[PDB]
């Protein structure tokens, strides 16, 4: 028997099943140290100016 | 008595004048020292949001399984 695999049927992403389920990150890694602060709300308006030597108003 | 009625402002006027504009710099100083040391502070730890230049970002980034799997 042992039919000739026809061309190209060496190709066609295969599924398997398996022992273990994928580890994680073996990458011998650590995570990030501190993200960026979310700096938002409700931005106040203008204060005084622009507190430069003078130039108000 | 003339002069001073219809030429002149009050000594209260002038007086709650300098209160307010005292008032107005005082905010504006310390407001201004409050600055610069939050700035130096800020460059200093770079915890800050303001001198952050460019890193990467991983927007060019695709992990995918490759050719050879000693990547």
């Amino acid at each position: 028997g042992w039919v000739r695999p026809d061309l190209g049927e060496l190709s066609k992403v295969t599924k398997v099943k398996t022992d273990r389920p994928l580890p994680e990150n073996p990458y011998h890694s650590r995570a990030r140290p501190e993200p960026n602060p979310e700096v938002e709300g409700d931005l106040k308006p203008a204060r005084h100016g622009s507190r430069l030597f003078f130039w108000t108003m | 008595r003339w002069i001073a009625r219809t030429f002149f402002d009050a000594p209260e006027k002038n007086y709650e004048r300098t209160m307010a504009i005292l008032q107005i710099e005082s905010e504006k100083a310390e407001l201004r020292l409050k600055e610069l040391e939050v700035r130096r502070l800020m460059r200093a730890k770079g915890d800050g949001p303001w001198f952050q230049y460019p890193t990467i970002d991983k927007a060019l980034i695709d992990h995918s399984p490759k050719a050879t799997p000693d990547n």
